[PDB]
């Protein structure tokens, strides 16, 4: 009701749109899935700010079920390379590891919006609760360009996964007979196929309508379509291409660096502190 | 309450008899049982005695004591492992004990000085007696002549008190508010360095660095609440006053808390560390306290006994570090969670209470003096902020760089806890906790 | 045992400079085929100025030192089993003498393990003598 | 139980409730003794007014009776919250026209409670309240009530 | 044992059609790939498969069952009345 | 649709949540009345939450007297929820003709 | 073991035959030997190690005695290596850009993006609809059929 | 259990301590009975008044 | 640490129940969003008209005539 | 699982063999690089790329100087992985 709304939906709005693009250029599989991850809180706090509980009580529902999952599926993943979270190295797991690379892609998925799954009955139903209330142009980009980037680095991470060539170490732990992990995966796996509706019934003892043109009902899922694509595509490359990174190598190294905030919040600010200790302690403890 | 004072003297001669070092704590813990059953206080004086009294004030201090200078000798073993003149070592905390006891027992303010200092000499003897660093003198000094110089002139505003109240006692002094300038400064000057202030902090780190174990537990545990229980007694009658010059302190120690714990992140001794990290709490405690409000005086009536079974705690774990390793500086100390993991347990539970961690009995006077200085001015708001941020960042530091990094690579084979250790460890913090069930006795004093 | 003399070749100060550049170029150009290809181009650049002045030489590293700096990764690889890596010693095993404080019912859950050691011990004791001088 | 779960969730109602009763009518209640505990009453003793300026026995007694009334006029302030609290949560979604009047009563009663304890702190005593008072009343008459400021 | 070492006299970098590329580019620029022999074994097609068999299946196993499964469950339902 | 019109011709765009700014029964010779179904005591019986206390109430206490007869096998009433969305659909209708009619309105004082 | 008494620096050295003497009391060969510049707030004689880059990027694969410092047996140790160790203010390598560049980038996007969606705040796009029409007593609210 | 020997039977003279140190007390509280039973507080209604004092 | 260990290779064969937990994981997944669409094509597309404002008539919303 | 010293052999010697710029006849476990096999500095430090690939780890820079022959590089890997049997 206050100013504050104006405030939590902006510096949302930018912490969702920031990891949309971070994700696409972050190379550790942990840390992709930890961009992941906060870009849809950044989804919720907007959504919040609007003024609605259960849609935002659901997406954090929603969020945790696979979100975990994927997080089990990497864990799975890294313990067979040698301990390296790159993706770089990693390659063609849809055939070394199929219950795994099964496990993954229904998650994957869901964080895409792939029609009733887990992630889209929330996604949708807070997407088309933004374009029928009174929203700010800014923040309706963001909210849309987002979705756009959230299947971007999602697609982008299935190329250097599965889908790419292999490109690991001469010796390799390739294996999937990992049951005892695998057991508990499938808890979270069944879920994430049935969360959605289940709590679409439950959560909401009033339904929302909505009545929209076609023209914006269907914006959600042609910018996952582009998005997609864009990922995909734009992932490969050949011998004659342009590394479009390195030649754009300011703008990349800003966005791969989450905005530099990691070196800000690190490096340019624990020098100051630090050095006024000494100061004090050597001007008046044992000084003056 | 007189059962607690005959029972301590009766104790004295168990120093004397040999192989009775062990049979002196049970004495000393069985007491505090026995104390602990007659709680029946109020805010007004209980149990008279021919000048000895408690309220709800004075019976939690007193009860601290007797829990800490128990925990002393179960601390300093080796004292006893070495039969390094035990006997003596005995009857200097059993001495102590009972200055401390009349101290917060005694009904006027005459005799709270009167016992106030004369604690201080056994202390004296304890750290020359049993330090081990060269550095005890030039640390036995600070710790006698910064308090005889700001005592000896709160000797004469005691006596000026008499020729216009005509008495000591705490009551009659309340009905009295004085107009003197002087007069405050030589009431309160004299606790502001018992504190103590940041300025005049400077015998602090050298008592407790150079002080043995148990001196350190004592230095930290009960002489610092006799500043701040002091207080407590006379801003009854000068709340006039101290309306003029409340702002210099309250600058002064929020200022001073924040600048000391930027020097605690660069320190690089755990007992050095862990003082400084005194200031920065007794900081927030005298600045409560001269806030004068009902939650002010409460709170910092909690936080000073929260806070001397803690600082008391983390001088307890440096020490048994020390013991092995042989030397107290950070570096020396690393990884102990590889060499000792059950110890550092104990590590991070002692260290959680003193960044204010729940559920402790800690975070519940610091809520309070919190309070306290946010109502006294929203300006306080901002060091008050930064000194609660940074009061958690030499915490961790402290923590994590002790027990967490790769282990030293020059230290030669030592044994590992014992269970003395340990249980000196849950007698620390487990009351620490459990206190929060009956915060209703400990807290409401007022 | 030998432990490396910090004085560096001219000729070495290359060849880090090369294993630098080319271990750069597989950040940029993750995949093998394009890598292989980028890198050979590379080991080019190298071979057009093997045949140079040592004194230009110096002129060529500094250029080519700064401009390696200058397209540094934001990212770079490393391997996660090794210094600098995300997995490097992520375990620390204590010294041995922690072992010889177990409660001797303890150490009946191995008694071959110990009975063992101890007659290690007898060995490294004139072992050190004979290196040290004892 | 019209509803299926409903049904179901009355079934371990009856299994959780069943023996506890029959415990507390079989064991706890049956074997227990009547004995009947009373409630403290205090004599209302001389304000400080009427106290003498060098006696020092009338002061502590009204000082102790200041203090009792103290814990029953800070307390009947929180009995008065915990109705608005209740209200709240009885009365939601439509609270907000049956709290106000609930509300109407807190808020009164706590400017009663911070006219005549307000703004004392610690070690307020007969003496200050009482002194409080007489200030209060003079500036009254002469600037008429507070918050109108002075003339 | 874990493994054992092939031969290098096995692996003929004529084999992988990608690798190849990169010779003709290296033979219009002039210059010559020795570590290419190495990389041959990542592309075994038997064993590693290639971009469309590894897209195809990863996105759509199970499709055909799951379709299979949907037609009982129409099944069902028109047997129960319930898709009109 | 867009709003980027209002901002640069006001004068025709009613604006955000337009509150009706004519006489309602101008331009018509008579406009019927609207009809409540759910009593007060009905809304609160129901803890019915006070933004969807409008007018079609008593369909949202239909769904619930349902969704209650058979929790949580609630898609044993997904017949119920649709009247419930069918009718909250025509009072989106009546909220856009309230604007349109505004809009065509106000576009009619500027021409005169 | 020896006492801090019999370790404290000595006074600021004023000669060569004093600093040869005060070179070797560190382990030092006579040319690292530099003590700090004695303003007033000088150290005294100890040297002036370190201050660059930090210890983590001192070279991490040399045999050193002691890893975990990465020091070696009785080498010195610099009177802020509390301020650029290993978890400290360091950095393995010399950082891409200017450490002013980095602030004026974040927040140089920051306050460009705060400004533009305050500026948007008023333009915010509504759907084309009249409110919530809430049943309130003694108000009039028709429906638009005859 | 207890783990006590001989050693503790010194333990008495602390507890006679105690005991004295509580005898002393108790006689001091039969010196104050001047406003017992007699405050305006607790003081007795006058007239048929309870013959043992309270405390 | 796994056991299992190629060099140069691809990994070895898959165990029966792997196998088919492929295609049950990815199957059931497949299954779930058909039915949903087969019985509830309505949500993709809206569920209710969007209807065209434009069209209606200057009578029907009591538009006075000018 | 362990890495048997013969392997090493194997691993070692596979990955020179690969490399075109050797001789498959003169490459032996005795053999030097710039010496014997004619190798230049800069091919040098392409071998060693090639043994980090091939085990997993770096190689350091300075350390790369004492391996001049395949015996070296088995010993180092050995070392590294302490397998000595
Ligand atoms: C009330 C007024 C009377 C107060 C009490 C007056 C008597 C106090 C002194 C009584 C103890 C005298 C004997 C003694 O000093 O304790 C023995 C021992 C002293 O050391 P040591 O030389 O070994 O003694 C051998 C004799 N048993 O014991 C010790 O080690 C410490 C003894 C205490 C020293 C206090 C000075």
């Amino acid at each position: 009701t206050s100013w504050l709304g104006q405030l939590m939906l902006l510096l949302s709005g930018l912490t969702m749109f920031m990891a949309g693009l971070g994700a696409n250029f972050e190379f550790d599989l942990k840390k992709i899935i930890a961009l992941s991850t906060l870009s849809q809180l950044g989804l919720m706090m907007s959504i919040l700010s609007m003024g609605f509980l259960k849609l935002a009580m659901f997406h954090l529902l929603t969020h945790a079920l696979f979100k975990a999952l994927l997080f089990m599926c990497a864990g799975a993943i890294i313990h067979n390379m040698n301990n390296s979270q790159d993706i770089r190295l990693m390659g063609g797991l849809s055939i070394h590891m199929p219950l795994t690379s099964a496990c993954f892609n229904v998650s994957n998925l869901a964080l895409c919006g792939m029609p009733f799954l887990a992630g889209f009955y929330s996604k949708d139903m807070i997407l088309e609760i933004v374009s029928i209330s009174n929203v700010n142009m800014f923040s309706f980009f963001l909210y849309y360009f987002s979705t756009g980037l959230t299947v971007s680095y999602s697609f982008r991470l299935v190329y250097y996964s599965m889908t790419g060539d292999l490109n690991c170490g001469s010796l390799n732990m390739l294996n999937d007979e990992s049951w005892i992990m695998l057991r508990g995966m499938m808890g979270l796996l069944i879920m994430s196929i049935i969360g959605g509706s289940m709590l679409n019934w439950l959560i909401f003892p009033f339904p929302y309508m909505i009545c929209l043109p076609i023209y914006m009902k269907l914006l959600t899922l042609f910018v996952c379509i582009v998005g997609g694509l864009f990922g995909y595509l734009i992932s490969l490359s050949n011998l004659f291409f342009l590394n479009k990174s390195l030649f754009m190598y300011n703008l990349s190294t800003f966005l791969g660096s989450m905005w530099f905030m990691p070196y800000i919040s690190t490096y340019g600010m624990i020098f100051y502190p630090l050095n006024y200790g000494q100061l004090v302690v050597k001007s008046f403890d044992q000084g003056w | 309450m007189l059962k607690i004072i005959f029972f301590l003297l009766f104790l004295i001669p168990f120093c004397f008899i040999n192989n009775m070092y062990w049979m002196v704590q049970i004495m000393m813990f069985f007491i505090s049982f026995i104390f602990l059953l007659m709680n029946n206080f109020m805010n007004y004086w209980s149990e008279i005695s021919y000048f000895l009294g408690c309220d709800m004030l004075s019976y939690g201090l007193i009860l601290l004591s007797l829990w800490i200078c128990s925990l002393m000798l179960l601390a300093s073993e080796m004292i006893n492992k070495h039969n390094n003149y035990k006997n003596l070592f005995l009857l200097n905390i059993i001495i102590l004990l009972l200055l401390l006891i009349l101290t917060f027992s005694s009904m006027s303010l005459f005799m709270f000085y009167l016992f106030f200092e004369s604690s201080l000499i056994p202390t004296l003897f304890l750290i020359l007696g049993w330090g081990y660093q060269p550095e005890r003198l030039q640390a036995g000094l600070y710790l006698l002549f910064y308090t005889l110089l700001v005592s000896l002139p709160m000797l004469i505003g005691i006596f000026y008190l008499m020729n216009k109240i005509g008495s000591m006692n705490f009551y009659l002094m309340n009905n009295f508010m004085f107009n003197y300038d002087l007069l405050y400064f030589c009431l309160l000057c004299a606790f502001l360095v018992k504190m103590p202030m940041f300025l005049v902090h400077l015998w602090l780190p050298k008592a407790h660095v150079e002080a043995p174990v148990s001196g350190s537990m004592i230095l930290a545990g009960i002489m610092l609440k006799l500043g701040g229980y002091g207080m407590l007694r006379v801003i009854s009658f000068l709340q006039l006053m101290n309306l003029k010059y409340s702002f210099v302190w309250i600058s002064i120690s929020l200022v001073g808390g924040v600048l000391v714990s930027l020097v605690c992140l660069r320190q690089t001794d755990l007992k050095a560390l862990i003082a400084y990290s005194s200031v920065a709490h007794m900081g927030i405690v005298l600045s409560g306290l001269l806030t004068m409000t009902y939650w002010g005086l409460c709170g910092s009536y909690t936080l000073m006994i929260a806070h001397g079974l803690c600082s008391s705690g983390l001088f307890c774990l440096a020490n048994v570090s020390y013991e092995r390793l042989g030397s107290r500086s950070m570096l020396i100390n690393k990884g102990l969670l590889n060499f000792m993991p059950s110890m550092t347990l104990w590590w991070f539970l002692l260290s959680s209470a003193n960044m204010a961690a729940p559920p402790t009995l800690n975070l519940l006077g610091e809520i309070y003096l919190l309070n306290s200085i946010v109502s006294w001015s929203w300006i306080s708001m901002i060091l008050l902020s930064f000194l609660s941020f940074f009061s958690a960042a030499y915490t961790l530091y402290l923590y994590s760089f002790s027990q967490h990094g790769k282990l030293f690579s020059g230290v030669y084979s030592f044994s590992s806890g014992k269970i003395r250790e340990y249980l000196l460890m849950l007698l620390h913090w487990l009351p620490l906790n459990l206190l929060i069930l009956k915060s209703e006795s400990f807290m409401l004093w007022l | 045992a030998q432990v490396p003399l910090a004085i560096v070749s001219h000729k070495r100060q290359v060849c880090s400079l090369y294993k630098r550049a080319l271990r750069n170029l597989e950040s940029w150009y993750d995949r093998r085929n394009v890598y292989r290809y980028r890198a050979v181009q590379l080991r080019a650049r190298f071979d057009e100025n093997r045949s140079k002045d040592l004194g230009e030489g110096i002129r060529l590293l500094a250029c080519g030192q700064r401009e390696l700096f200058e397209t540094r990764h934001f990212q770079p690889r490393n391997f996660a089993n090794s210094a600098g890596g995300c997995a490097f010693e992520r375990e620390v095993i204590p010294p041995d003498w922690v072992l010889d404080y177990w409660h001797p019912l303890e150490k009946a859950q191995y008694p071959e393990y110990f009975a063992k050691r101890e007659q290690r011990k007898k060995e490294f004791v004139t072992w050190w003598e004979k290196q040290y001088g004892k | 139980p019209r509803s299926p779960m409903a049904s179901f969730a009355e079934s371990v109602l009856n299994v959780i409730d069943g023996p506890i009763t029959w415990f507390r009518e079989s064991i706890v209640e049956p074997n227990q003794q009547k004995q009947n505990w009373y409630h403290q009453r205090f004599r209302r003793v001389p304000t400080i007014d009427q106290c003498y300026t060098d006696d020092a026995v009338c002061r502590f007694e009204a000082d102790q009776q200041f203090r009792r009334d103290r814990m029953v006029d800070n307390e009947i302030v929180n009995i008065l919250r915990q109705r608005f609290e209740d209200c709240t949560l009885y009365e939601a979604p439509d609270h907000m026209v049956k709290c106000r009047p609930l509300m109407d009563q807190y808020e009164k009663a706590t400017e009663n409670w911070f006219i005549k304890y307000g703004d004392l702190g610690g070690y307020a005593n007969a003496k200050t309240a009482y002194m409080k008072q007489k200030h209060r009343l003079i500036w009254e008459r002469r600037h008429g009530p507070v918050g109108s400021g002075m003339k | 044992e874990p493994y054992t070492v092939p031969h290098a006299s096995t692996y003929k970098v004529e084999s992988v059609p990608q690798l190849v590329e990169v010779k003709e580019a290296l033979g219009r620029q002039g210059l010559k790939d020795p570590w290419l022999r190495n990389e041959v074994w990542r592309y075994e097609p038997k064993a590693f498969g290639t971009h469309r068999s590894r897209l195809n299946t990863f996105l759509f196993r199970g499709l055909g069952v799951g379709f299979c499964a949907f037609l009982a469950t129409v099944a069902v339902e028109y047997a129960l009345g319930i898709g009109k | 649709g867009n709003a980027l019109t209002h901002y640069m011709k006001p004068d025709v765009m009613p604006g955000p949540d337009v509150v009706p700014t004519f006489d309602p029964l101008l331009g018509f010779k008579s406009r019927k009345e609207r009809v409540m179904i759910a009593t007060q005591e009905e809304m609160e019986s129901a803890k019915l939450p006070l933004e969807f206390r409008d007018y079609c109430a008593h369909l949202a206490i239909a769904y619930q007297a349902c969704r209650s007869d058979t929790f949580p096998f609630v898609y044993k009433c997904a017949h119920q929820k649709h009247e419930y969305l069918t009718c909250e659909y025509e009072d989106y209708v009546l909220r856009m003709k309230e604007f349109e009619r505004e809009r065509r309105l106000l576009e009619r004082q500027k021409r005169l | 073991a020896g006492w801090n008494k019999d370790y404290k620096p000595g006074p600021y050295p004023q000669t060569e035959k004093e600093r040869l003497a005060a070179a070797k009391k560190y382990y030092l060969l006579p040319e690292e030997y530099k003590p700090y510049a004695d303003d007033g707030l000088g150290y005294g004689d100890y040297p002036k190690l370190g201050y660059g880059l930090g210890v983590e990027a001192k070279d991490s694969y040399y045999p050193w005695d002691y890893p975990e410092h990465k020091r070696n047996q009785h080498e010195p140790i610099s009177a802020d290596h509390d301020l650029y160790s290993e978890d400290r203010w360091s950095q393995a390598e010399p950082p891409r850009y200017s450490n002013a560049y980095y602030f004026a980038c974040f927040l140089g996007v920051m306050s460009g993006c705060l400004a533009l969606y305050y500026w948007l705040d008023d333009k915010k796009m509504y759907r084309p609809v009249a409110a919530k029409q809430y049943p309130s007593p003694g108000v009039k609210h028709y429906t638009f059929e005859k | 259990v207890l783990g006590l020997d001989k050693r503790a039977l010194w333990g008495a003279l602390p507890l006679l301590g105690f005991a004295i140190g509580h005898f002393l007390d108790k006689k001091e509280t039969e010196r104050m009975t001047m406003f017992r039973d007699k405050s305006a507080l607790y003081g007795r209604p006058a007239g048929s008044e309870g013959k043992a004092p309270s405390w | 640490k796994s056991h299992v260990v190629s060099y140069r290779n691809g990994p070895p064969p898959h165990s029966k129940a792997t196998k088919i937990g492929a295609l049950t994981v990815g199957g059931a997944m497949w299954w779930w969003v058909i039915w949903h669409l087969w019985h509830e094509p309505d949500h993709i597309t809206g569920e209710f008209d969007y209807p065209n404002s434009r069209k209606w008539s200057n009578t029907e919303l009591g538009v006075p005539k000018d | 699982p362990p890495l048997s010293l013969k392997l090493i052999n194997e691993r070692v010697l596979l990955v020179l063999k690969l490399y075109d710029k050797i001789d498959p006849s003169k490459l032996n476990v005795e053999s030097h690089f710039i010496n014997d096999l004619g190798l230049d500095s800069l091919d040098h430090v392409e071998v060693i790329m090639a043994m980090e690939d091939e085990f997993g780890f770096e190689i350091p820079d300075s350390d790369a100087e004492k391996l001049l022959k395949p015996a070296d590089i088995i010993k180092y890997v050995a070392d590294k992985e302490d397998v000595y049997e």
